[PDB]
């Protein structure tokens, strides 16, 4: 499942 | 239904998700950044020249939030994503955006997404947009 | 003797779109020498009004640039982002007019992402390239 | 739209379709529609297709399509004849919580009165394990 | 005299498919031959290429040596404009590699002055191996 | 948008 | 008249 | 250091 958020 | 990713979903996924929260919690746009990333949504400087950019999660925030995003709509009418440099996904965005229910402005933005170090996650490292009005007009 | 900081973004952004748009003008036949073997070239959406994919590597940019027949080709740059990117890059957003074969001024973006080209000190390749005229849109 | 925005969001509704109410999938076709999901018949031979909405509709309630999971692996879609689109889809498709099944499908879909509204002509499935296997 | 009926979707589609992988087989050079100003060909990084010449380049670029090919089946469907869509699922060697599983989808359209000639309008090709896993 | 069904 | 392809 | 200049990496092959 591709996601987004910062390291 | 499970789609076999590619830059063009990755691309045009991201899109999706960051002009939803833009319109739903511009609060939380800022955790999409990390440390090295660059910002700038477009704004002229007391000067009439091109607002600069900002670097870092911190400085991020305080920048989206003085830009007070009020019940955001957007129309995307382009979306291109290529990979990149180091497994990254570029992607090239036109389209139109109307911020406190005023008109619609065109507007040209180009991210860089990167990898965040959680499979098929991604960061962005560049999110660089300017209104055509205040470059053109 | 004489020692400076690293060329700054901005400043190896400014003197790729000089040199750039300047050979677009002048040897269209010779843009190709910016590409390696990894870059995508991306020029509009649609070719003979067919969809256009993304074309890989210096013959087929060389081939995919011979077929646009650039014929004096007249750019007005109006604004350029360039901001550092993953792996020592720089990312290149490009706001302009573009007239081709005498054909009126259209506003255009052009993405780039620039990649150190590993051999020579400040050298850079285009790894990426992407063009949409707005009016596509 | 591209030939290949229109072929991707048919195929994520059609899959779609198919798992939520697969007794509506008829509503895509016409009159002079092709149709065929794999199987084999009485003799071993891969199934004919059936054409227009009720033989459709028939043969699509005849698969008893149940809680289906479907894997798109690729998808290419070229402009074709007369403003129409051909899909070319390769992907895995589970029904009723069997193992997933590796499918080989072509859509021809064709403008439809309303703007960027297209319907099925063509609708060409063939699960690999009946043909290669 | 004798006069038959149009030849059906599957005996145009039957017949194209042996004479196209024999070609394939025998002078891939001369498959260009079987495309129009307006065709669309993709072997599937593969960009898409349109017309005779642009076609002709892409087909040499393969650089087809010693190409055998097994047809495992052939789906062949009337399609808009008096066309026929093509489904071929088989597996193909090219250049003395192993036999690999492939689709191949074909739309055939009516050249137009000549009664039961068709040229290809659409060529998408892709092999399974790299699509799967 | 892009929508999809048949002619009437 | 036997099927034939060719490009018109 | 010498200017900024452009052009893709050493390629014997192409």
């Amino acid at each position: 499942r591709i996601t987004f958020g910062g390291p | 239904v499970m789609e076999k990713p590619s830059p063009l979903l990755v691309g045009r996924e991201f899109v999706r998700q960051y002009y939803t929260l833009l319109n739903q919690a511009p609060d939380m746009l800022h955790r999409f950044y990390g440390k090295n990333s660059s910002y700038v949504h477009g704004g002229l400087d007391s000067n009439g020249k091109p607002a600069d950019a900002v670097y870092g999660q911190k400085e991020i925030h305080r920048k989206v939030m003085s830009q007070n995003f009020t019940n955001c709509h957007t129309k995307i009418r382009h979306v291109d994503a290529h990979a990149t440099l180091n497994d990254g996904v570029v992607v090239q965005v036109m389209g139109l955006l109307s911020n406190n229910n005023q008109a619609l402005r065109r507007f040209m933005q180009t991210f860089v997404l990167a990898p965040e170090g959680v499979a098929n996650k991604f960061y962005v490292h560049n999110d660089i947009f300017r209104y055509q009005d205040e470059v053109f007009g």
